[PDB]
């Protein structure tokens, strides 16, 4: 038992998404589309937050230039 | 989740105590002064909304079941105070999201169903973009740039020092240094924007990757309504999506494709109906109740509409309030509402 | 971000407009009536704190309206009105609104506000429940609440195995029963080592949520005794854990001793001691979980002076860092001050 | 210009870190401390947003086995 906790789930959401949905075939259903937005709409925001502590720590090391 | 309840005290029309008892799926309010029960869970929530002696107090309680039976009760009086008790004890507002957060219900009128149509379709792109979970990053993104302008602002700064030591050891030192370090935080400064961009790219290949999905489902349900016509909503400005505008055009059957209002009648209506089980389809949300929303339409309209809400069950709660004829025997429970009021089935 | 200004008519003791303008930092407020004035933001701001004028020297009356000026990264207005019957309306630069639209740029905590109850509040409680304190500092909130679904949502697909687990000794015997079983058990067992597994998940994650949690308790305890002493001048403060490990589950003890009196209990400490610490204990809170708000209702009536001082002080010192508005009818502050506003009882104010 | 947002701004933060806290010395400051509280908690709550969907997906794909 090694990794993290993450991508460890990683492997797994993955594993999980192709036994459900991409299945034989690959039928996209509504509630495949959904679950991909729910997912996709997700990562957007997570990155957003890091996009936020970015521009900050800029701000910030910006700032110690100057007295 | 599944809404067991509400008790109902001293609240509009409501003199007794009249309790509601709420299934699971589809649920019915008949009335000619029935209104008023929306209007109870609709603050209670805290959306915006002669023969007996007056009262200073008004309690309104949400049994709701989750994943626990969990009461959401809320109180006025003159002066007056207000109180607000999970399973009945006191508790604060922010303190109200919690589950609800970790959008909700959607609550829907007739003023709503014109809130929407009538209003100049620029602003109307915030319900696709939220349908589209792009907002949340409209909000950081917006606030990354106004946190890009601070660190932008202390370069202008430093560009007038680096002027100024134009000319001991101290000079060369740090003026080597100083343009080092400044070169460098303009790399990092321009590859921000960079991100952006792309995750405008995303923001906006996520808007519309869901603007076409209920493109698809408003023609589908136009047809399982209307039966049918054509329905698509148009965008001004095609690009320049993330400030673009969205037009409505509907044809229901006979009149020939063309532009809404001018349609006029209940398919100005119906079109709207058609709209928002599509819009459900994309972010779809386990409370919904509707009110007094299908009076514009005939029967069989009455009743494909109705049918849908027979169809839709299994996705979410639906507590619909109206006097037609089409749902109330298509309905599930019925509670009578009767003008002071009250209920029962 | 930094409060502008507080527009006020009709609401408690509040005759006339008195408008409040609310200086960047430090502020104040003189009274023996001024009381209402934290809670009128508190009441605006939708934090739990007759309600509307009545004065019998003046008519009584059915509306109550405060206004928030408080500029944002603008100058953005929170405004809110009650009556008889009556209705109540938001309004975000006076245009109305809906409350989940209050939180927004809030979450996208945010201010806290500090009575004299509040610091009861916290040293009374059963040492059990005062951990959500740290909980919520040390940010750790969060995680239980996700993990504790995914529970509960772990139950579900454990339950749809039990009922699996049925149908595979009622297949204990065409072409389509092998095929199925061999297939069914195939992935059936596949199924338990993915549920396994998230359990696992767990662990790491209740091991990084505690790792969390007294990686920030640590820091917690620093700073409670480091600023006892700037306080005290000096003693010792420590905050005990009762039951160390069952952390999650576990609680935590206020310890202090004023110089004086040897290492002890607090109350039976009594005194503004018990009063300081807590004043002590929430300045370091406030450095691992910081906010740009904060008031603070009548706090250091039970402090002596140079204490009344040194509490000051730690204001006077602490201004570029969050807004302060405090209430007090105290000397220290009210010279160490920065801007004052007399009220006085219906009641008045300005400079 | 390549690879992802959400790396080269991990390329970023991370040289931002080392360029205001870990330079020489690496000295431990309030605000340092502060700066990895902040990210080190969000990287526990981004997991336990894959948390819940990871045994979403189970739960799920525990039901289509059965009617």
């Amino acid at each position: 038992t090694f990794e993290g906790p993450l991508d460890l789930l990683l492997h797994l959401i993955n594993r999980l998404e192709i036994d459900i949905y991409d299945i034989p075939v690959a039928k996209i259903t509504e509630q495949y589309l959904l679950y991909v937005h729910t997912m996709r709409v997700l990562e957007l925001d997570i990155a957003s937050e890091y996009l936020v502590m970015a521009a900050t720590l800029l701000s910030i090391k910006s700032r110690m230039l100057l007295p | 989740m599944f809404l067991k309840r509400l008790d109902v005290i001293g609240f509009k029309s409501f003199a007794e105590r009249i309790s509601v008892d709420f299934v699971k799926g589809v649920t019915a309010v008949v009335g000619p002064g029935k209104s008023n029960i929306t209007d109870a869970i609709r603050w209670v929530l805290g959306e915006q909304s002669l023969a007996e002696v007056t009262l200073t107090l008004d309690n309104d309680d949400h049994f709701l079941p989750i994943d626990h039976e969990v009461s959401v009760t809320r109180r006025v009086y003159r002066s007056g105070e207000s109180e607000f008790l999970i399973n009945n004890q006191p508790c604060r507002l922010k303190d109200i999201i919690d589950l609800f957060m970790d959008e909700a219900f959607s609550i829907i009128s007739q003023g709503k169903v014109e809130e929407i149509l009538s209003s100049k379709a620029e602003d109307r792109r915030s319900i696709f973009e939220e349908a589209a979970g792009v907002l949340k990053y409209k909000t950081r993104k917006k606030k990354a740039e106004n946190k890009l302008f601070e660190t932008q602002d202390n370069l202008n700064r430093v560009e007038d020092i680096l002027h100024e030591l134009e000319g001991f050891e101290r000079v060369n030192e740090r003026y080597k240094f100083l343009s080092e370090q400044k070169e460098d935080l303009t790399e990092a400064k321009n590859t921000l924007f960079q991100v952006i961009e792309e995750m405008d790219e995303e923001m906006t290949k996520r808007f519309n990757d869901t603007f076409v999905q209920i493109r698809s489902h408003f023609d589908q349900v136009f047809r399982s309504l209307f039966g049918g016509g054509r329905a698509e909503l148009r965008l001004t400005d095609p690009n320049d999506l993330l400030h673009s505008g969205v037009e409505i055009i509907a044809q229901p059957p006979g009149k020939k494709l063309q532009n809404l209002n001018l349609l006029s009648g209940g398919e100005r209506a119906l079109t709207a109906i058609a709209l928002l089980f599509s819009i459900l389809k994309v972010r779809p949300v386990p409370f919904c109740v509707l009110d007094e929303v299908e009076a514009a339409l005939d029967e069989a309209n009455v009743f494909r509409f109705a049918q849908y809400l027979k169809k839709y069950s299994s996705d979410t709660q639906f507590i619909v309030i109206t006097h037609r004829k089409g749902t109330m025997e298509e309905a599930d429970v019925l509670y009578g509402v009767t003008m002071v009021s009250k209920v029962i089935s």
